[PDB]
């Protein structure tokens, strides 16, 4: 079964870059992307990133640009965001997000990560 | 409102699917990706056309991997025939609601198809001559690697050997010349580990 | 950038009540998805087009609207502590959900 | 099949549009060359008479006449070099609310050539016939006739064969174009099983700068 | 002769130049109509290849095309009424030191039409032939042949006689071209001397919208 | 720049010269007149040149009269044929040494030409048919007025007479008509001081 | 043989109207037109005038305009030009001219008359 | 308009000689036209055309020049006060004749 995994909760500085890992199992990384989206109780959520691991291409929201920059891996089928200057209200969950195979569900996030909150001084 | 395929050419069996890449950057919100196939007598021919906003569209032996985000469209086919020897070219259709928006097309790719049965077979070679233009026929052949020639004392011209695929799946290969002599000019084909002449087959 | 504006803060349903939720656009927008969220988990998939069902969800749920304001109905409530939360669309190129609309059984 | 064009350098050219559409609105001329992606031209609207040609394109240069109620012919003032390629016509299709627009038609294409002066050596397809090699050792003589396209410049040309009849298409595969000095050739070869090897085989060239301007159509006599 | 052309209102029509120049720079065209003085619209030069239109004229609506060598055919893109009229190819001559410039010689002119959806009535000469009277009183029976050209729609038409050789045209003496409501008649006969009537007699039409396309040749039997 | 030819049409016998005028305004220092003929037969025929500065220019018949300071051109002709029937232009023709410049034509005149010989004749009158279609000749005659008429009950169609000159120098005139009846149709012809009918001359 | 003949000299009030005749004899007036021409010792000799007696147009010399206006008469085939203001050193003789018959000589003007001579107070 | 300047003012010719009067014009001129004029009398018409005689004039007049700067020479002087004064062109809508040119015989 399609699954991705996060990392826990941690606890960051005030001025520090982070990164965040989301691992894909139970399909082929390659073909399909890894959008990444920002949850915050008064912003509500919305979406910050979007990596392609076959080439590379990455997309993002025009206020997150800059600082968020994503990687990904596909021998560990691993994607990484980096966050930097977090002490700046940026407490909040971040989820990943894929579309269902074959993109039956249009552009519905039909598989989500579990979410790893990020708390900062 | 760009589009690039960065692949120059692609070779696959018959029974083996192949897939043909299009990145693409455009300002337009709402678009369609569109698939056209180039034969060799010129003739463009719709395949397949993705929408930015709908799913994943298939039809018959062509289906399509879209990437909203990274703006990315694959074709791919599955178990091509040999008329997929086509060019193929990937058209950044501006909004289509128009009847004046023009299709950006980019540097199409190449598909070349070789034969799926590997048997091993005898070439048969047969020389055939009007006036003083001479042919070298080498039929039913599979090692693609012959090196035909002809045996002749004086050389006026000579052309490259025409190696197309037979309807039974096999190679055929025609050489051409324009000899001085016609009685004595004779062929021979190597074949992959041996070598036939004209004496035989007679 | 499309604002996505939630019109219900707020609802008391109930069992036995069908109640719509709608969710304003400020630019038309061609197809509309919904997510539904619940405490110390993930948004669940949900709606994916307008008036279809995804998942497998129950069959209380259903969509409708116009090109503009496209709203998501429900005919009866059982136990769930919030039938759909969030919105979304991509017709624009920054894909924006919305606040969400939160309703308490009672 | 493809047509083609040869009109010289500082010389007006006519390109004849293949589509067969009776509502059309809008015709686009598309241009493809050697290496390069195909770009629209102009497109010439049909409610009113005025054509739109897109940035670049120096004014006057291509005009489109209507002969017929609908027949749009693509008409480019002065010819230089670079102008050469594959023009297609092409048109938005029908289906606008389901399929949007599902396709955009296209024409089979006609190709430009410009040259300096022409020719001038009589260039047309000189075949050289070939007559069967005794091969009654296999394939119980089949044999193999070749249509051997000599001379000709410009480089389409459409080799098909046909029997007695003309109903169905004789499959015939082609070999290659070599480009000899000033002018290119082409050979086809068939084999034809001793059932049908009774049956006299034409050869039929298409082929623009044509003698009498028609199909050639050059004649094997059969053998029993 | 003068040709004619009567492409219905809102369709491009062709005009072509009976001019026959070698070294013409510059070709005008001259647009005559009932009533009023012959006033060019245009003039294409040669050795660079726009077309200057005079003031007054919306641009695109007047193209000028060379399909060969020296052939040049002006297009107009969307015909209205008020456009109909004799159109005149127009060239300077030789001579430019003495006798400067003696003629600005011009073409034999096509008549263009312009109509509304066309006639649809099958518009094209309808001979009825007139038998000679009995007359041996006077000019010992010579006759007349009537070629009574019924209902055609474009007013020119060029009816003259032959015998059965073409070398030398008969003197035939023409009546008037008549309007029917909506079509037009004309008719010619001719007086032949009994030393010349056993030969067959063939009036000749030249017509556009005429039948097969080609002029047609009505006989009159020859009489002892 | 403008041109003007009053005389809307001009009637002289054969052996009588005629005069056609062209009243012209022009602000070009250095200029050329010239004068066409659209004959019956749409066609334009150069006849002659006068330019502003040389003398006047005669040729053939035509003969040009020149005034410069009062800038108007008038052409005789002397001893006409039958053959200048057709229409007389006058076009201010700017200076003709670049090749791009217009011929400023003007509203042309009409000449018509009447037969210079005037004997007496009787008309002889015939009377052809083909089916219903009936059509009285009358020929040999110079009394323009005739006014032809024919005989018959029924009244179908009736079209005006078409009368020319013959080339022996005297007038021809045909009657047509799509009669019921065919035998008793009989024609008639008014002689300039007498009257014959069909019945006689048979 | 052609000739023609003109009015005698006439003594001039400084403001007044003068009418100078010139008759013209052996050839028709109607088809030739008659110029009319001033010559002063100080000035030599100027075109004043043209007129043309078949159609009554006439052509006038810019600085001349105005100050004369031609008449013709072809029943007594005689022109006249009018004069006013006359007192402003227009003491000169007044010329009629009229090329070769046929205009043999080009622009030169073939036959002139004897010459009127106006004097002024 | 065109001045038509003549250069020579005054001449003081004699006979066995041949002399030669120009007529110089601002702007080019096709043709040009002489007058001479004599005491108690009308100019005459004379010169017709470049280098032409008109009217019977004795062969000793001739005319040359270019388009512009146009003369008249004569061979012999034989009792004539002048032989030609006045110029004359029309290449121009204002005709102007000139100054003239008096040659006195001595
Ligand atoms: C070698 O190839 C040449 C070129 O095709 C052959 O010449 C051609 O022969 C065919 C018959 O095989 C000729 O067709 C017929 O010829 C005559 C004369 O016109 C007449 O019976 C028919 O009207 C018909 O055309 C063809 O004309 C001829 N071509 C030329 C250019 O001469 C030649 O026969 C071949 N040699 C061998 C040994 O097969
Ligand atoms: C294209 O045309 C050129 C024109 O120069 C051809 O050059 C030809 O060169 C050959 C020698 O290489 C000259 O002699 C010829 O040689 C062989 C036999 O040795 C044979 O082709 C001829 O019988 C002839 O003797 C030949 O005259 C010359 N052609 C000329 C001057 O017109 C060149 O070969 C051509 N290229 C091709 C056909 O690929
Ligand atoms: C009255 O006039 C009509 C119309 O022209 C005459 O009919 C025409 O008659 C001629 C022969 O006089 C026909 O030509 C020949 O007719 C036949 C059938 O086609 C054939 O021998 C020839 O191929 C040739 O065409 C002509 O076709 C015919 N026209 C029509 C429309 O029927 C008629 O004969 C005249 N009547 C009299 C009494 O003269
Ligand atoms: C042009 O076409 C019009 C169409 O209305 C013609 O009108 C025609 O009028 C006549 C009566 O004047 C109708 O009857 C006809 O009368 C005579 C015999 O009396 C004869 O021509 C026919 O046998 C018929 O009976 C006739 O039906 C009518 N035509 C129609 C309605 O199509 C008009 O005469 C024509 N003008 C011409 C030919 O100059």
């Amino acid at each position: 079964q399609v699954q991705l995994q996060q990392s826990g909760a941690e606890l960051v500085r005030p001025g520090a870059s982070v990164t965040l890992s989301c691992k894909a199992s139970g399909y082929t990384f390659t073909d399909y992307e890894v959008y990444w989206v920002k949850q915050t109780p008064v912003h509500g959520l919305e979406w910050i990133g979007a990596i392609d691991p076959e080439t590379g291409r990455t997309a993002y929201n025009q206020k997150f640009k800059g600082k968020a920059i994503l990687t990904t891996d596909k021998s560990s089928s691993t994607a990484y965001m980096a966050l930097r200057s977090l002490t700046s209200e940026d407490s909040a969950v971040y989820y990943c997000a894929r579309l269902k195979s074959g993109r039956y569900y249009g552009d519905l996030f039909a598989y989500w990560g579990q979410g790893t909150l990020v708390t900062v001084s | 409102q760009k589009v690039t395929q960065a692949q120059s050419s692609v070779s696959m069996p018959v029974r083996k699917a192949v897939t043909l890449n299009c990145l693409y950057e455009t300002s337009w919100w709402s678009y369609y990706i569109f698939w056209y196939k180039q034969l060799p007598s010129k003739e463009m021919i719709f395949l397949i056309r993705q929408g930015s906003d709908e799913q994943n569209a298939k039809s018959g032996r062509y289906s399509v991997n879209f990437k909203k985000a990274a703006k990315s469209v694959a074709l791919t086919i599955s178990a091509l025939q040999l008329e997929d020897s086509a060019k193929y070219f990937c058209a950044l259709g501006d909004p289509g609601g128009l009847n004046t928006d023009k299709l950006i097309f980019g540097k199409g790719t190449r598909v070349t198809v070789e034969p799926r049965s590997q048997p091993h077979t005898k070439p048969s070679v047969f020389v055939m001559k009007n006036g003083t233009n001479v042919a070298c026929l080498v039929k039913e052949f599979y090692p693609k690697d012959i090196r035909i020639n002809l045996v002749s004392s004086k050389k006026i011209t000579e052309f490259d050997p025409a190696i197309v695929i037979s309807p039974s799946g096999k190679y055929n290969a025609v050489k051409l010349g324009k000899y001085e002599d016609s009685n004595s000019v004779t062929c021979s084909v190597q074949h992959d580990n041996k070598t036939v002449h004209s004496t035989d087959f007679e | 950038q499309i604002v996505l504006t939630q019109s219900p803060a707020l609802m008391s349903a109930s069992p036995g009540e069908k109640v719509t939720m709608t969710c304003s656009a400020s630019s038309s927008v061609s197809y509309m998805y919904w997510y539904q969220q619940k405490p110390r988990s993930s948004p669940k998939p949900w709606i994916y087009f307008t008036s279809n069902l995804a998942s497998g969800v129950p069959a209380r749920f259903s969509g409708s609207g116009s090109g503009t304001s496209y709203s998501l109905t429900i005919s009866s409530m059982e136990a769930e502590d919030a039938a759909t939360y969030y919105c979304q669309q991509w017709s624009s190129n920054p894909l924006t959900f919305g606040a969400g609309t939160k309703l308490e059984l009672k | 099949g493809t047509k083609s064009v040869t009109r010289p350098t500082r010389s007006s050219a006519e390109i004849t549009c293949d589509l067969t559409v009776i509502n059309a609105f809008y015709i686009h001329w598309y241009l493809h060359q050697e290496g390069k992606a195909p770009q629209r031209l102009l497109y010439y609207d049909v409610s009113n008479s005025k054509d739109v040609l897109e940035s670049g394109l120096s004014p006057g240069k291509y005009y489109t006449h209507t002969p017929r109620r609908w027949s749009w012919i693509l008409i480019l003032r002065n010819l230089i070099e670079n102008d050469s390629g594959v023009y297609y016509c092409a048109t938005w299709d029908r289906g606008n609310p389901k399929t949007h627009y599902y396709k955009k038609l296209f024409g089979s294409g006609t190709t430009l050539v410009v040259t300096d002066k022409q020719l001038d050596a009589d260039v047309s397809p000189k075949p050289t016939i070939f007559l069967p090699s005794i091969a009654e050792t296999k394939l119980q003589k089949a044999g193999t006739y070749l249509c051997l396209l000599e001379k000709f410049f410009p480089d389409v040309i459409k080799i098909h064969w046909q029997e007695k009849k003309s109903n169905t298409i004789l499959g015939s595969q082609e070999g290659n174009t070599m480009k000899t000095n000033d002018t290119y050739m082409k050979f086809s070869w068939l084999t034809v099983p001793e059932k049908s090897l009774d049956k006299e085989h034409r050869c039929i060239v298409r082929h623009e700068n044509n003698k009498n301007g028609v199909d050639q159509e050059i004649i094997f006599p059969p053998i029993k």
